[PDB]
Formats: structure tokens, C-alpha cells, sequence
């Protein structure tokens, strides 16, 4: 959840520099929603690397 | 206010740590710090709500 800000264009960070970056002149819409109940388990849903 | 001087600062390690909830630079970019030579640095520490 903390990385949602880095998704915005013109950002930086490990997410913005190692796995996903948006262009400076990005044109489009970004949509997000929590999926804790959908894709999280008490033992640790490590499927998301 | 602790003074910093007569040293070499590798700001990359500070910025790469995710333990920081906020890392905002207002006159410089955190990436550019690594290549930038300063006069004096004032490191001020406090605890706030």
C-alpha cells in the first residue's frame, strides 16, 4: 500500500527503479483498491514477490 | 542541531532504507545528492506527533 505513491508519474524508489516506472508524460488513469481479504492469508501469502 | 562536516556522505544508503515513512527533498533530488558537494550540513533531530 505504501508504494501506491511511487506508481504516480515522475516518482522514484525501489519500485520506481527496479520493477515498474511510469513515463514523465504519462497519459491515462490509475485505479487501485485494497485486496487484503481477497489475496492475503494469516500464514503469509508469499505469492506476491 | 548536530553539525556534519569534513566527511563524505553516501546519501544513497539513507534513501534506500524503507524504514523511513517520509523522505522529501525540497531543493535537491535525493538521487543527485550522491554527486553533490556542499559547504555545511545541519542535521536536526526531534520527535513530534
Amino acid at each position: 500500500g505504501d508504494e501506491v505513491r511511487q506508481i504516480a508519474p515522475g516518482q522514484t524508489g525501489k519500485i520506481a527503479d527496479y520493477n515498474y516506472k511510469l513515463p514523465d508524460d504519462f497519459t491515462g488513469c490509475v485505479i487501485a483498491w485494497n485486496s487484503n481479504n481477497l489475496d492475503s492469508k494469516v500464514g503469509g501469502n508469499y505469492n506476491y514477490l | 542541531r548536530k553539525r556534519i562536516s569534513n566527511c563524505v556522505a553516501d546519501y544513497s544508503v539513507l534513501y534506500n532504507s524503507a524504514s523511513f515513512s517520509t523522505f522529501k527533498c525540497y531543493g535537491v533530488s535525493p538521487t543527485k545528492l550522491n554527486d553533490l558537494c556542499f559547504t555545511n550540513v545541519y542535521a536536526d533531530s526531534f520527535v513530534i506527533r
